[PDB]
């Protein structure tokens, strides 16, 4: 019978039929059957957008210096420590306002896509560009956004954990005399001879 | 098939014959190849001529690497000076320009029509003049660019 | 898009690249609003460079506590550090208030340049005089945009104002 | 547009470049509202810029808490930084009360300077028109006079 195009050894997941990235119909675990697809798409788009902005910030932070006074550390992980308290409060306020006015308070999984025409991931920021174009082109643009979002999510995770293993900046990859990452500290069930 | 390039003072230049075997879409594909090679050769020749008259324009090239615009030399030397990221961005621009429109046979991209226009006709018969001028300039620039390549390779200097 | 404001005597419908030219009326509305707002902010910046040189810096303090006294502050890409941080915060706050008090978005009158600021008093029932003023606003905004970028570069390269 | 006030015996309908576009009677009404308002403001300004010279500065303090006096605040453009900031705020507040109490929108008595002052008036419509034209002429004269007085104060060291 029907099988998923991406995973040929698994059934074709439903609820992915009419969607931007649904032609590859990749959903092995099957959160499609359990959760509202509108919420899943909104979460995927938001994660991708957040991680794309996060990736360009992580890359460009040690470059574009910082606020007059704070020392943007080469390793972007310590920028949270180097950030001023006022800057953090302004960032939190801006994020709260932006993410709470976007849904008119229906900002929860039970109430967000309950009104009617809440398009998943359409916050109205330049949606007019898609208002023109021709269906297939608009869906192609949305697919470009989705693929870049997934790529940047994985990439930002990789950047963070590279800075963790190297204990340094992102760009000087594999420093001289690397010989592999240091073995992980702290105990485990196998550390006490499990 | 005597069109476009037939404007040449030589004429329908067919040494070693070629395109005599009714190769109409081979002719069109060679038109695409000639247009693309001409455009890239003209870009290259301009980017070789400009860095000597009004030389390397002041600035900076690589934040962490301390590479400036004045550090990178000209000619075939400059190949191994632009950092890996810089060459990556240049080749990515190449890839985006190539993949933006469909270049398959029959498409507007199968004749050099990518919507660049800019220096375009007013639809008053000067379209053929503009196309032929671009074709001739590219044809000349191809041999010019290969000659400059050989000069840099043998002499060693950018000239 | 060849009948809108903009297109004029020196050059016609100017489009060397491929922007617009494919319908997309909403995209053109976005680009026109962007052009108008950029021209307005530009014109303001152009004046903000020319005036402190043609007449002179303001007769006051700008910081009675810190005693900056206006005239101590230089003119152009160097006041960014001299003008107090709270002063820049207040300037950006006024700009943000100008942005958020109106509701620039599809269809509503704030997306075509009408930001409720009804100075430069132009009357109703007299179009083709309002339109001339709007076209002049567009042209002066374009000229001022190029001019203000040139002034940025002049200050940066020459190391000081003009 | 010859018969709508102004247009006094000296010269005629003075508009070297204005009102020649389309007439636009409502634009002329707005400009007349602005002219009457500017004339009243400039008449007050000229009177209050020449009176501290004809007559001594008011007997008092104008700021008992800050120990200022009407006599130790310099007359003219030097008074903007000398009159207490709260005093300027109150002056602007009275101006705002004048400008916001009665409506000044188009097609209203406020659009023609008709607020209800009524002190210098009459009942003979011809005399009403004569007094209105006199107010407009005095207002124009006061506009030019107060601008000249401001520039005399600025270019020179003080008033006059
Ligand atoms: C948290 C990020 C996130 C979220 C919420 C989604 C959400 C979605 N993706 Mg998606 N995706 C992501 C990241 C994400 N994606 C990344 C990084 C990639 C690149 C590999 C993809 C590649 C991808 C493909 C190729 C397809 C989807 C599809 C879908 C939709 C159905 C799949 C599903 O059941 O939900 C997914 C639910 C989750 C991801 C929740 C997290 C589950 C566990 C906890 C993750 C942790 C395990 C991991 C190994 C670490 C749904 C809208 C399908 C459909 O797209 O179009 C409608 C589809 O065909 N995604
Ligand atoms: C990070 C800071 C932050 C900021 C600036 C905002 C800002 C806003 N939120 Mg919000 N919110 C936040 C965090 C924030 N939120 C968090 C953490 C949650 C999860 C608990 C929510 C959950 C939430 C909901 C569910 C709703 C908002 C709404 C709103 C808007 C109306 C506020 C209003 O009129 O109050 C005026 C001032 C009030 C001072 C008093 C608030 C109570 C204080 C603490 C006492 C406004 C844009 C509403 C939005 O209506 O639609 C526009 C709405 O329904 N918020
Ligand atoms: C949100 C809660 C949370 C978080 C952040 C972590 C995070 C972590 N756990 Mg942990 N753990 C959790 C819940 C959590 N666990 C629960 C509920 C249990 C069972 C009671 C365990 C039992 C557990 C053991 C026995 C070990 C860890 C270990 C670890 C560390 C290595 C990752 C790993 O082996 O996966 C943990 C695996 C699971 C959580 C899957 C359980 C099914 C990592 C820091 C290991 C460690 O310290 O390595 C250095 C290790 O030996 N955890
Ligand atoms: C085939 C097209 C092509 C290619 C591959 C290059 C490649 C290069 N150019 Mg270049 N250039 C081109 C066209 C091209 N150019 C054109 C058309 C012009 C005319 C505007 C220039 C004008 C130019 C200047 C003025 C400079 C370069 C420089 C460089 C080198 C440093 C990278 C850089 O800053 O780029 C840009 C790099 C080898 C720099 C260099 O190394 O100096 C020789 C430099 O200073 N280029
Ligand atoms: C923010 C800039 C901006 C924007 C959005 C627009 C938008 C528009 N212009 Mg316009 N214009 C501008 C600046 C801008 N203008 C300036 C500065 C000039 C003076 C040179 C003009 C002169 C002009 C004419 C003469 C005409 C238009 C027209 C138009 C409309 C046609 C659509 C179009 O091509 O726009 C797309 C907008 C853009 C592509 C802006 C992109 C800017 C590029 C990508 C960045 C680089 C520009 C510059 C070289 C960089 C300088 C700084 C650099 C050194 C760092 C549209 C509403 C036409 C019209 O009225 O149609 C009805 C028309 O005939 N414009
Ligand atoms: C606030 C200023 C102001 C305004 C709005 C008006 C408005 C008007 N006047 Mg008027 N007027 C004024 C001041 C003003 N006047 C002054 C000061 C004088 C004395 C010279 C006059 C003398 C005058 C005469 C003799 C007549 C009018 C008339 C009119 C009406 C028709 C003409 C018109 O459309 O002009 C519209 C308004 C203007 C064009 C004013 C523009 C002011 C320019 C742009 C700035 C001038 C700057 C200044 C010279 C230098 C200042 C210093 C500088 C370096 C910063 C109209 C209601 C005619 C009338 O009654 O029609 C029925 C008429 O016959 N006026
Ligand atoms: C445009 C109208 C205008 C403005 C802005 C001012 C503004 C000012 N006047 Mg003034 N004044 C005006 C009209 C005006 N006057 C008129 C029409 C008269 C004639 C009665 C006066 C007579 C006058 C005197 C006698 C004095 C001032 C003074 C002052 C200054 C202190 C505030 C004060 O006591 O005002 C009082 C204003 C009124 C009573 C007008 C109502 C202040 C700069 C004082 C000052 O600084 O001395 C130089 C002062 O002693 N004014
Ligand atoms: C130390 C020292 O001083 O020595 C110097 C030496 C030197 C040379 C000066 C140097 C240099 C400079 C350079 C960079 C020289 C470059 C030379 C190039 C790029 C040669 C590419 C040829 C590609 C061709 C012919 C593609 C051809 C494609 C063809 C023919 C297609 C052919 C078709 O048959 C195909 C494929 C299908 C047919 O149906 C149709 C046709 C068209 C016939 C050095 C290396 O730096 C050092
Ligand atoms: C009516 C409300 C109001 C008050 C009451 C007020 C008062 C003060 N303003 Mg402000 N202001 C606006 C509104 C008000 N300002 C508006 C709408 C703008 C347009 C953007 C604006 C602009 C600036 C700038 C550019 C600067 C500035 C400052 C100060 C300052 C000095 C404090 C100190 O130095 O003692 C004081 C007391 C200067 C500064 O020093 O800020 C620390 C400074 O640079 N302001
Ligand atoms: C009946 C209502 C009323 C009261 C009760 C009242 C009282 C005070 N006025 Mg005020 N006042 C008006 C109304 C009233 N004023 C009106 C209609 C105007 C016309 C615009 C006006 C004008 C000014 C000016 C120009 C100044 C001024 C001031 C003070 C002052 C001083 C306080 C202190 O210094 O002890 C006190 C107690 C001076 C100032 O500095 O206020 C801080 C000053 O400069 N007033
Ligand atoms: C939408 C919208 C607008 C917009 C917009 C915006 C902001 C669009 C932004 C798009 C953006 C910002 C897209 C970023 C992608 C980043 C990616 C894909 C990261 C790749 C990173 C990868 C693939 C991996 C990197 C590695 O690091 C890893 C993992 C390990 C390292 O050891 C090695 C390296 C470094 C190689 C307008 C136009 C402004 C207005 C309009 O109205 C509304």
């Amino acid at each position: 019978k029907e099988t998923s195009a991406s995973v040929p050894f698994l059934p074709k997941p439903k609820n992915l039929a009419g969607w931007v990235g649904g032609e590859t119909e990749f959903d092995p675990i099957g959160f499609s059957n359990w959760f509202d697809m509108k919420w899943l798409r909104e979460a995927e788009l938001k994660h991708g957008r957040v991680c794309m902005m996060a990736t360009v910030g992580f890359v460009l932070q040690p470059y574009i210096g910082a606020y007059p006074g704070v020392e943007m550390p080469a390793d972007s992980l310590q920028a949270v420590y180097a950030a001023p308290s006022e800057a953090w409060f302004a960032f939190i306020f801006a994020a709260g306002y932006i993410e709470s006015s976007s849904y008119n308070g229906k900002i929860t999984q039970l109430n967000m896509f309950e009104d009617s025409d809440r398009v998943p991931g359409n916050l109205g920021w330049g949606s007019t560009r898609l208002e023109g174009m021709s269906k297939e082109e608009s869906e192609l643009m949305q697919l470009k956004e989705l693929k870049n979002g997934r790529l940047a999510m994985l990439a930002f995770s990789g950047m963070v954990h590279h800075n963790i293993v190297v204990k340094g900046a992102l760009f000087p990859l594999v420093p001289d005399g690397w010989t592999g990452p240091e073995p992980w500290a702290v105990g485990s069930i196998m550390n006490n001879m499990g | 098939e005597s069109e476009l390039g037939a404007q040449a003072p030589l004429g329908f230049f067919d040494p070693l014959k070629l395109t005599g075997d009714g190769s109409v879409e081979a002719f069109k594909r060679r038109r695409q190849s000639e247009i693309k090679h001409g455009r890239i050769s003209m870009l290259a020749a301009m980017g070789y001529m400009t860095p000597e008259i009004t030389g390397k324009f002041p600035g900076y090239l690589s934040p962490s690497l301390n590479l400036k615009f004045a550090d990178v030399p000209n000619g075939l030397a400059a190949v191994s000076k632009v950092p890996a990221a810089g060459w990556a961005q240049i080749l990515g621009y190449m890839a985006y320009c190539e993949t933006s429109q469909d270049q398959s046979a029959g498409t507007p991209g199968a004749a050099g029509e990518f919507g660049f226009k800019v220096i375009t006709s007013d639809d008053d018969e000067v379209l053929k003049r503009k196309l032929a001028s671009e074709l001739a300039n590219g044809r000349l620039a191809m041999m010019a660019i290969i000659g400059m390549f050989y000069q840099d390779g043998l002499t060693g200097s950018a000239w | 898009f060849e009948n809108e404001r903009g297109v004029q005597a020196p050059v016609g419908y100017w489009d060397p690249l491929g922007f617009a030219r494919d319908g997309n009326v909403a995209l053109f509305k976005i680009r026109r609003a962007t052009e108008i707002k950029h021209g307005r902010i530009s014109m303001l910046a152009a004046m903000g460079y020319i005036t402190p040189e043609v007449t002179g810096k303001f007769p006051g303090y700008l910081s009675p506590s810190m005693g900056l006294k206006f005239a101590d502050i230089p003119n152009g890409l160097a006041a960014i550090s001299k003008v107090p941080g709270y002063g820049w915060a207040q300037i950006l706050g006024w700009m943000a208030f100008c942005e958020i008090s109106v509701d620039q978005s599809p269809g509503k009158p704030g997306a075509a340049g009408d930001m409720g600021f009804k100075a430069f008093k132009v009357t109703a029932d007299a179009p083709e005089t309002t339109e001339k003023k709007l076209a002049s606003e567009l042209a002066n905004g374009r000229l001022a945009m190029m001019a203000i970028i040139g002034m940025f570069f002049q200050d940066g390269l020459t190391g000081s104002a003009w």
